[PDB]
């Protein structure tokens, strides 16, 4: 699992903001169809969103820019 | 005692109460302001509507669910229309405005 | 001091009082009002006193 | 889709606009049929199809024909569900006056006629006449006219004269009316009216003609002649098992309404007698406002029971109706409750879940996995395979269960730790397995508990549940930052006997390698776990900028110690774990863990501790036996002598030498110490043994006693059970409140015989009956607190402001009982702290103080610094976040989007039901420092009290404060500022009674004025006769001496009249009445000499919830309502009078001080705005005008956390501020200056301050205001939203007042966005509605 | 009830607050297992059709 | 057969379920005395006397 | 006046008996439902019957003075009847 989310609040800096951005990105993940820019360990798409903000990858800013360019293409 | 979907009663269409009903949990205000001290706001709104009596709100839930979509349209409550509907039915003209 | 607030002198205006207070609003009457004095309690179908 | 909800009055067009056809018959369904009839209040071609896609004749049964009218019957063939939402109308044989707006009590029909209610009632009931326009022959309009001057002036009137009766005549009234020309004639009225009365009236009355021309509304509407009829679907008559039918009250109230309207329709049409047609119309409107509000001015109506019909206003206000119960209270799917057993083995974020609950709870989850990989071919085929309970099912639970938080809740939800979120295990039987750690958050036990568990379902739920509620994120107490998850009392005995040395075990001595070699030698018993050695320990600090740099030392420790530092994380040191560890040392090394390394080591320690406390206390095989309990040896001895003594003061008492209500006293006083003397014996002889020994000589050490054990760890117990099980029970209370003299001298070990018993229970049921009561008080106050302050909420960062309150450590006399550390820790500074020399700023401004700051300002020994309150915010609708301070459950600054409001509500209301409504001697060694002193050498040079605000502080060698003593006013101090002092050096003493008159130099004295037998009397004593003149008050004194005042003016031997030293008015002392003048008449005195010598809270719960409400103390403290010199005047007239004539401004102001009070000031004395002149119980609304904002808040904070601190509950200060900062929201204007308010008005603060100073930005001048003081009631009804506020307070009166005013409600409230079933504005909702607000104003 | 041989100590956090730790022979034996009976009912009715 | 924990009786002062256990263990030592006899077939005089 | 006196308590006390309110009540004879009516009237600012000796107070001031300028009327009226089978019967 993931007992706790403190390095993810770190990056985004709002704890209600990261539970925004996570369940975003983790739509993307399960409906959308995207795949996880981290390995899948057996995890949840809530999981592996909040481990994708983790590591820095993901955020509101780049979620917008990589959907703005989807939209272009 | 464990319930996922059941009976709802007839005028305010709510889970049922008890096991023989095969009811719900009961979920006050104590329970409420719990979440509000929280920031737990879809939390609150999926357990005011989704789950309760949003008539045409849980039907969608839970095809969602067997589709592996885990997403709602929440709409607006049947505890409300009532009330608009009663608060009607008196002398007085409340209506919901135009966004 | 109770007599001296009295607001009554004989027996008929403290029956229509007593009338006047247990139903207010109707004629009263001499006999009606000993009738109902005579029937509030003294009358063993109305008041046991066990 | 809306964005606001719109409420006002309904014209007959809008009410016909809202129906599809009208009801004429009182019919509902045939009685063989069961079918709907033609025309009645369950029809089918007014309120829709009874089955979906059909008509009811039934030619049109295929949903390809929706949407026709079929001819034979008129029924639209749509869905029946249609039928929940039409409303039918009746038209009504004559206009019926609405009851809301006729019988409310500010009667909105009278007021907008200026109508009596009595007058309006008898014009109703046809008991009199009434002229509407009566025109140009000497009629007045509005006049009422019995029946019989109605006929009389008749006569000679060939005019029509314009006189009507009943409900028609008001609707009359309200339509021949004009708005804007009474609106004209009361502003023309209000040019010259200038009287108080008068004007008050005019300007009320315009008020209300203004807001009902801006509402829309026409008067003429309150006045009903159509009738609105509800949808069937809510009032239905469902059929039951064996032909009985349900049906709802409303179906009776309809059919009374149409009856007697059909009646009246027809009576009509008869020409019948008037007074036929006049009792019909009579009946007809009371059934109309049965039908409304049901008993609302008659007595009631009753059906077949004898219980009253409820009526559509009974549907919506109550405490069970909509706009209570359903909308914030109801049954929820996806849900289910068991009984909680204890799990040891789980990990923090981990419940146990049983695996037939979780099959029927994750249901849709199970059979969607199963089509998906295909399992089942269809959903009907999951739902055989998971009803068969098939193999592969349980691994899909499993695999459907693996990351999916759960939410448990247990029944009183006090605090917000009472839901919380664990990843599921699923688990073997019928009951769920809690963590032993959580249970001090829920406030359960396991013997009979249940817990209810909710699943989320939505991917923000899982998120919000995984990153807002999970136990692991939520071990501080939001109430104060403290650890909320230290091992409770199994775990305590366990690490407490693990970490105990013993002076002789197995292996003393030894000299181990490290912590390995010492668990090594226990395991193979080769050494006891209390054997006093050496170990090698290592241990880590991070005394550089993170770097953990490492020590190895040979430290010496028991063996246990040694095995318990191998769970410690690497950042801690190593004296943690090397004393005995108790109950409080254990949650201070959580406490010191969480701080330095963090959050995920403090679970994994936390659960590391569970563990092995669990371990080692099955290990140790602790008991409990008889023999444990050990009595003294001389209880009896005790016992006896008391006896004796209680009886030789009873045999004195018989001989009439003291009086009952002593010896009483006396008997109390003896068995208090007998029971004392017993308690000492028995704990000294529990808590230490003898065991022998290294070389062979006694030694004594800690009992290893199983009870004392348990009592000296805190894992179970305290010495006061342990003193009723071992020493004697004790002394008990009566009925009356008193204390039965005789104690129960036997202990549990022994027994209590019949007599001792049967006064025990006593106690024992008050006690039960008590707890309840307390339980239903402590609801109240949180339920009225989350109701004043639930809207309010962080929405900014940093409003700028440069202003806080001043935080000191408090000291109350003696000791200090609460640092400056607990006070200051976690908040903003607003200024920099200087260092105590003044040097340099050592924390510059805007810093968070965290620990290291505080263990700075320690060091500095700083006591007073200046933080930022959120009661002094300039943030408009919220708080900033500087303001505020730390979440304190979190352990970082607040973030935006945060319910402050209901976390300080529910902070303060969880601890509620554990309150219980119950010379100077400087006792350290310090320089004594003076403040606020006035003061004249004495007779050998001692001071002398010249100051009625006189403080004395026993500043420190530091010049920290340790005591502070306020100094009686007329005393003389043996020692004096920077004269160092000693222990029970008295600093000074006074006289317990009579307030001493001192002068100021030394000289003779005049009595002027002082007359004996005029205005004094010669009382000189009687047996010493010793000059005793004194002053007689008005009635005291004679009639002419009566107007004289007493004076003492100093004379000096010149015979020339002594001016106040220092003062050009003569040393005049007025002595007022009751003055005890020992000193002769015309008697020369020394320097301040006694000129003369006048004669001399509840608690708990009830005690915090009249703080909050504001309430005015009975024998209010009168203060100086202005600075000046004080006086007097009118006396006798009832009050006595005073004045503070200003140094220089004018306005002495006047007061009538009742006589019986006892005033502080001489009748020639100064003050300051805010200085006590009687004395007694402070009122807060005095201390908010006299003194400043500041000053109120800090008033209430302390003395509400007074009420705490005695019981032990520890609450933080900011929970308190932001109660107060809602109490204090509504200004009242002085100045309208150059802004748009009346002068005596009250607007909200937040208003006015805006308003003023975007007009001070522009060319203008701000207006004056003065601010209030409200309780948490009144408070909280000023609310702006009229669903907000028909929740908690009158449904009826908040929606009239909201009609006719035409309000307009925006759901930007908590309250109001649950209600309507949409995202609250605080949490996570809070972006959504910030976007809301920016695309409108776009 | 059952007379039920106790020993009163810790045993590894399974009575914390005050659960109960049971062996198996108690279950084995059957000391406490009872016996409940219930009734059901199935009516038949005459309805419209 | 059950483990029951003895932090509840210090708090709770029932100690009556601490002497109801001593004398129990005292009445299940008298009978099992009395099993032994029993079962080693003892004659009668030696069971009257114990 | 003897209305007003009734209220003088309520206040001082915040609460009354059922008794002291019936015995202060003005000698107007009530029809039952008359003392119903009056019973709220005063109920209005706020009051409790309370057949027993003896909870905050949450009453606008407008509703206070209209109740008190009704409350007054009360004794200045005669034969004030809310009661439609008794006024038939007049
Ligand atoms: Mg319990
Ligand atoms: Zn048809
Ligand atoms: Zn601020």
């Amino acid at each position: 699992a993931r007992v706790t989310v403190q390095d993810a609040v770190e990056k985004i800096g709002n704890r209600f903001d990261l539970v925004l951005v996570a369940a975003r990105r983790a739509r993307q993940m399960q409906v959308g169809g995207k795949d996880p820019l981290v390995p899948e360990e057996n995890d949840k798409t809530t999981v592996i969103a909040l481990r994708e903000i983790e590591e820095g990858l993901i955020n509101n800013q780049i979620l917008d820019v990589r959907e703005r360019q989807e939209q272009q293409e | 005692h464990a319930r996922s979907t059941g009976s709802y009663s007839l005028v305010t269409q709510q889970p049922l109460g008890g096991k023989a009903q095969f009811g719900g949990q009961r979920f006050g205000e104590m329970e409420v302001w719990a979440l509000e001290a929280y920031g737990a706001a879809y939390t609150l709104q999926e357990m005011l509507t989704v789950k309760s009596d949003d008539v045409n709100g849980r039907t969608k839930m839970y095809k969602n669910i067997v589709d592996g979509n885990h997403q709602m349209e929440p709409g607006m409550p049947e505890s409300f229309n009532v009330l608009l509907k009663e608060i009607r039915s008196l002398g007085i003209n409340i209506e919901l405005e135009d966004e | 001091e109770t007599l001296r607030v009295d607001p009554t002198n004989d027996r008929l205006s403290a029956l229509v009082e007593i009338y006047r207070m247990m139903r207010p609003g109707e004629p009263p009457t001499r006999e009606a009002a000993e009738s109902l004095f005579e029937n509030l309690f003294f009358s063993e179908d109305r008041y046991d006193l066990s | 889709e809306f964005d606001a909800i719109k409420i006002a009055l309904a014209s007959p067009d809008m009410i016909r606009s809202w129906s599809f056809g009208e009801v004429k018959k009182p019919e509902t369904i045939n009685y063989r049929t069961f079918k709907p009839e033609r025309d009645g209040l369950f029809c089918a071609r007014i309120f829709g199809p009874v089955k979906d896609y059909e008509c009811l004749c039934g030619k049109y049964k295929r949903l390809k024909h929706r949407g026709v009218i079929c001819e034979k019957c008129g029924v639209e063939v749509t869905q029946t569900k249609v039928r929940r939402e039409r409303m039918g109308h009746i038209e009504l044989a004559s206009p019926t006056a609405h009851i809301w707006f006729l019988k409310s009590l500010p009667s909105r029909i009278g007021l907008l006629l200026d109508m009596p209610l009595r007058d309006i009632e008898r014009v109703l009931y046809f008991e009199s006449y009434v002229v509407i326009e009566g025109g140009m022959t000497n009629l007045e309009r509005q006049q009422i006219l019995t029946e019989e001057q109605y006929l009389d002036a008749l006569e000679e009137f060939g005019d029509e004269f314009d006189a009507k009766m009943g409900a028609e005549a008001i609707q009359a009234l309200l339509k021949s009316m004009d708005l804007e020309q009474e609106c004209e004639q009361l502003r023309e009225e209000l040019n010259e009216t200038n009287s108080e009365t008068k004007r008050k009236k005019l300007t009320k009355r315009i008020k209300l003609l203004e807001a009902f021309v801006q509402s829309g509304n026409k008067p003429e509407w309150m006045i009903l002649t159509v009738l609105p009829v509800l949808p069937p679907d809510l009032r239905p008559l469902v059929p039951l098992d064996g032909g009985r039918f349900a049906t709802s009250d409303l179906n009776d109230l309809y059919r009374r309404v149409i009856n007697r309207n059909n009646r009246l329709k027809r009576l009509l049409d008869l020409a019948a007698p008037d007074i036929i047609v006049r009792n019909e119309k009579r009946m007809l409107q009371e059934a109309v406002d049965a039908l409304l509000d049901n008993g609302r001015r008659g007595r009631a109506i009753t059906g077949s029971n004898k219980r009253p019909l409820k009526s559509l206003a009974d549907m919506i206000k109550g405490k069970q109706g909509r706009f209570r119960q359903n909308l914030l209270g109801k049954r929820v799917d996806y849900s289910g409750r068991s009984v909680i057993t204890v799990g040891p083995y789980l990990r923090l974020h981990q419940c146990g879940l049983p695996k037939k609950m979780a099959l029927e709870l994750f249901k849709p989850f199970i059979y969607g996995k199963l089509e998906l990989r295909g399992l089942a071919t269809t959903i009907k085929a999951a739902k055989k395979m998971v009803e068969r309970e098939e193999a592969v099912v349980w691994d899909i639970l499993d695999e459907v269960i693996r990351e999916h938080p759960v939410l448990l809740n247990r029944a009183p939800t006090l605090h917000r730790l009472g839901i919380q979120a664990f990843e599921p295990v699923l688990i073997e039987g019928k009951a769920i397995q809690l963590h032993p750690l959580v249970c001090a958050a829920y406030n359960a036990d396991f013997d009979g508990d249940q817990m209810a568990v909710h699943v989320p379902l939505t991917l923000e739920a899982q998120l919000e549940a995984r990153a807002l509620m999970m136990s692991t994120n939520n071990i501080l107490s939001p109430a104060n930052g403290e650890p909320i998850i230290v091992p409770s009392q199994d775990v305590v005995l366990g690490l407490y006997y693990m970490t105990r040395d013993c002076v002789n075990a197995k292996g003393e001595g030894m000299v181990l390698t490290g912590p390995k070699e010492a668990e090594r030698l226990y395991r193979s018993g080769l050494a006891s776990l209390h054997a006093r050695v050496k170990v090698r320990i290592t241990e880590y600090e991070k005394d550089a900028n993170g770097e953990l740099v490492a020590k190895t030392s040979l430290k010496d420790t028991t063996v246990g110690r040694a095995i318990l530092w191998m769970i410690v994380p690497k950042g801690l040191p190593y004296s943690i774990v090397n004393q005995a560890l108790g109950k409080k040392a254990i949650s201070k090394m959580l406490n010191t863990c969480y701080r330095i390394l963090g959050l995920k080591p403090t679970v994994i320690f936390a659960d590391q501790i569970m563990y092995t406390g669990f371990a080692y206390a099955a290990r140790s095989g602790a008991s409990v036996g008889i023999d444990d309990m050990v009595i003294p040896e001389k209880k009896h001895e005790i016992i006896s002598e008391a006896e004796a003594e209680v009886a030789e003061i009873q045999e004195q008492f018989q001989s009439g030498l003291v009086t009952a209500g002593e010896r009483y006293n006396k008997v109390i006083d003896i068995w208090a110490a007998a029971n004392d003397r017993v308690s000492k014996a028995m704990m000294d002889n529990l808590q230490t043994e003898t065991v022998i020994n290294r070389d062979g000589q006694e030694e004594k050490q800690v009992s290893f006693n199983s009870i004392y054990m348990m009592a000296d760890s805190g894992a179970r117990g305290s010495a006061a059970q342990i003193r009723q099980l071992a020493g004697m029970r004790g002394l008990m209370a009566k009925p009356d409140g008193s204390i039965i003299e005789t104690p129960i001298t036997a202990n549990f070990r022994e027994g209590l015989n019949v007599l001792q018993y049967f006064i025990s229970t006593h106690g024992a049921r008050k006690g039960l009956a008590d707890t309840a009561l307390k339980t239903a008080n402590s609801g109240y106050l949180t339920r009225r607190l989350v109701d004043v302050a639930q809207d309010l909420v962080v929405t900014e960062d940093d409003c700028g402001t440069h202003e806080g309150i001043m935080m000191t450590p408090v000291i109350e006399g003696g000791d200090v009982k609460e640092p400056l550390r607990d006070r200051v820790l976690g908040r903003v500074t607003a200024e920099d702290v200087l260092k105590p020399g003044t040097a340099d700023i050592l924390v510059p401004r805007n810093t968070l103080l965290h620990e290291q700051w505080c263990d700075l300002l320690e060091e500095n020994s700083v006591d007073a610094v200046k933080v930022r309150s959120v009661v002094s915010c300039d943030t408009d609708f919220g708080v900033c976040a500087h303001c505020y301070g730390r979440d304190l459950a979190r352990g970082h600054i607040i973030n935006k989007g945060e319910a402050i409001g209901v976390i300080a509500a529910q902070s303060i209301g969880e601890p509620g039901t554990q309150l219980t409504m119950r010379s100077i001697q400087v006792k350290n060694k310090g320089s004594i420092k003076l403040s606020n002193v006035k003061s004249v050498v004495n007779s050998s040079g001692k001071l002398v009290i010249t100051s009625r605000n006189t403080e004395l502080k026993l500043i420190d060698e530091f010049g920290r404060t340790k005591e502070s003593y306020k100094v009686p006013y007329g005393a003389v101090l043996a020692k004096g500022d920077g004269e160092q002092v000693a222990g029970g050096e008295t600093v000074a003493n006074w006289d317990p009674h009579t307030m001493p008159v001192i002068t100021e130099v030394s000289g003779f004295v005049r009595f002027t004025d002082m007359i004996d037998g005029q205005t004094i009397t010669r009382q000189t004593d009687e047996l010493t006769g010793l000059s005793s003149l004194v002053v007689l008050d008005s009635a005291e004194r004679t009639a002419g001496g009566k107007d004289l005042r007493p004076a003492l003016k100093i004379v000096d031997a010149q015979g020339n009249d002594v001016l106040i030293p220092g003062t050009d008015m003569p040393a005049q002392y007025f002595l007022p009445g009751k003055a005890i003048v020992q000193l002769e008449d015309g008697v020369q005195i020394s320097s301040g000499d006694t000129l003369a010598r006048i004669p001399q809270i509840t608690g708990g719960l009830p005690r915090v919830a009249d703080l909050f409400e504001a309430r005015r103390p009975k024998e209010p403290a009168i203060l100086a309502e202005i600075s000046g010199i004080v006086s007097f005047g009118k006396e006798t007239k009832g009050k006595r009078r005073l004045v503070i004539t200003p140094v220089d401004g004018s306005d002495p102001y006047e007061e009538m001080i009742p006589k019986w009070r006892q005033l502080n000031v001489f009748e020639g004395e100064r003050v300051e705005r805010g200085d006590v002149i009687s004395d007694g119980p402070e009122a807060p609304h005095d201390i908010l005008r006299l003194r400043g904002v500041h000053a109120v808040t800090r008033y209430i904070v302390n003395e509400v956390q007074d009420v705490y601190r005695l019981q032990g509950v520890k609450i933080n200060d900011k929970h308190i501020e932001v109660i107060v900062r809602q109490m204090l929201r509504k200004a009242t204007i002085v100045n309208a200056g150059s802004s748009d308010f009346l002068e005596g008005e009250q607007v909200e603060y937040s208003r006015v301050k805006i308003a003023n100073r975007e007009l001070e930005a522009n060319g203008k001048v701000g207006a004056t205001y003065s601010r209030d003081l409200l309780g948490i009631t009144k408070a909280s009804l000023a609310t702006e939203s009229f669903i907000s506020a028909a929740s908690f307070q009158e449904t009826t009166r908040v929606l009239t007042e909201a009609a006719v005013a035409g309000k307009r409600d925006e759901l930007r409230g908590l309250k109001e966005n649950v209600i309507v079933g949409r995202l609250i504005p605080a949490g996570t909702g809070y972006a959504y509605h910030q976007d809301r607000m920016r695309r409108r104003a776009a | 009830g059952q007379n039920m041989r106790v020993a009163f100590m810790p045993w590894n956090g399974y009575n914390f607050e005050d659960s109960i730790l049971v062996s198996e022979r108690v279950v084995q034996e059957d000391r406490f297992t009872t016996i409940h009976i219930q009734e059901l009912a199935c009516v038949s009715r005459d309805t419209k059709l | 057969d059950i483990v029951l924990n003895p932090l509840g009786v210090p708090s709770r002062m029932n100690i009556g379920q601490i002497l109801e256990t001593h004398l129990g263990m005292a009445a299940k030592g008298i009978g099992d005395k009395i099993n032994a006899m029993l079962k080693q077939q003892q004659e009668v005089a030696k069971l009257r006397e114990f | 006046s003897q209305l007003k006196l009734l209220v003088t308590r309520g206040k001082e006390q915040g609460y009354l008996t059922y008794a002291e309110v019936n015995d202060h009540l003005p000698e107007d004879i009530v029809d039952s439902d008359q003392i119903e009516d009056i019973i709220q009237m005063i109920n209005d600012m706020g009051i409790q019957v309370m057949e027993e000796a003896p909870a905050e107070n949450t009453a606008d001031e407008d509703a206070a003075e209209a109740a008190a300028q009704v409350l007054s009327s009360v004794e200045s009226e005669i034969g004030r009847t809310t009661d439609p089978v008794r006024m038939y019967m007049r």
